[PDB]
């Protein structure tokens, strides 16, 4: 996804 | 090549268990003899069993796993493995993005059981 | 040979589950660093989840799981897989009678997680 | 828990491939319903190929190896994986000594030929 | 999901053999380091050994198997097995054509060697 | 386990 | 391979 780490955060 | 398919013995039950990794949403569908036989729905980013189901493998011993985000079908990583010449397991990867870690949502199958 | 010992990435987050398979209470004791990290116990002859758990492999990776009954170990199998150069599987099964079926205690780490 | 036993499909050719790493002379024993099949003798610390076969699993699909060096059994390790459910392979390490790399003598079962 | 990649441990000598099993030549091309260092021609429909050959995982580690025929590239599936935490195979099928049997070069990787 | 039935085995 | 003698039927 979106934001942060891995993509954690959006969604 | 295809993947998330696997022949089991026939008529045999068997444990299918999800895990999630993943901020979207994960959709997993075992389909037995081409139909679905269960369906688990989940989020998660700590590996949370999303679902977990004993089931049958029926006549034609045919499992197959789909997985797919908001409809979308996830990339399948998969492989089967037996050790002893007894224990089962048929494993299932998924990515629903570009990171490539296949672990959005984990499938585990296992037989036999009891 | 040895079996129910991994070597993990260090520092590394992992999930670990087990399932039963037996008339006997199983036990499942998870080691890291050769420190106890985690303990699941239940009886279940239909493949239900005793225990899941996440945890972190710590400086040196070690990874160990044991599986008892009344206090007596059960016997191990294990391996370890890994699809598509990313996702891991360290699988254990376990024997604590003599049909020699080894699902009695069935244990899936995976990693990596999020 | 026993080691280097697989059920194949009955009736089926497989090859069947020994490698050698160790300083002693690897006897490998390729078993087919309880009787001798092949044997492969050889030493290297190179992984050479000591041989090659391939043999037909015969009426009850038992293949069993075995490791000896000058007749003393090695430690045997082993599984089966299957590869897009069609791909087998069944795969034997083993230990001569106190080492531990089970790499002494190596076979490798695959299947289906052809 | 990519096929056919391993990341080995670094600077570290690993065997590579490669099996036929197709009407069609062969060539199986192994990359280290994103270079060619291996690359074995041959032709069987009977699981004959096309090549065997150590080779060093070099400073990265990464390990790539590519198969053709005739320059066109065939479709893999692999997977690394690690027993007894310290043999490691790393495992590929390769299809040709249509008839999905994967082995038409079959490629074992295998280490630590000696 | 311990008795008779499915899976008994020695035990 | 093409024709027949390579398998199983086609292919
Ligand atoms: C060269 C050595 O030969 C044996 C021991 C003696 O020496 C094997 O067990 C070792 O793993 C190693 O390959
Ligand atoms: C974005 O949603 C990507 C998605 O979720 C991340 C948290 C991470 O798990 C990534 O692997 C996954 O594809
Ligand atoms: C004791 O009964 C044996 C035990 O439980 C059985 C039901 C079966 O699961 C067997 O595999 C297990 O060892
Ligand atoms: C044609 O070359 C197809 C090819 O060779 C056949 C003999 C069979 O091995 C098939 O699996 C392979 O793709
Ligand atoms: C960023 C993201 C992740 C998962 C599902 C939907 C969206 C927009
Ligand atoms: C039920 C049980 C547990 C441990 C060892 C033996 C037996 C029969
Ligand atoms: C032999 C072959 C190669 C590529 C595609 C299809 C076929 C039958
Ligand atoms: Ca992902
Ligand atoms: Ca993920
Ligand atoms: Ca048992
Ligand atoms: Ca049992
Ligand atoms: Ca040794
Ligand atoms: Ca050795
Ligand atoms: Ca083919
Ligand atoms: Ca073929």
């Amino acid at each position: 996804x979106w934001x942060k780490x891995k993509x954690k955060x959006w969604x | 090549a295809t993947q998330g398919v696997f022949t089991l013995p026939a008529n045999t039950r068997f444990g299918v268990t999800a895990f999630a990794n993943s901020s979207g949403t994960q959709t997993v569908n075992v389909l037995v003899n081409n139909e679905t036989a269960a369906t688990f729905s989940g989020q998660s980013t700590n590996n949370a069993v999303i679902g977990t189901q004993v089931l049958n493998s029926g006549s034609s011993g045919k499992v197959q796993v789909q997985v797919s985000v908001n409809g979308r079908p996830s990339d399948l990583v998969s492989a089967q493995v037996i050790l002893t010449n007894e224990l089962n397991f048929a494993l299932v990867g998924s990515e629903d993005g570009t990171d490539n870690d296949y672990n959005d949502a984990v499938v585990v199958i296992n037989w036999p059981l009891g």
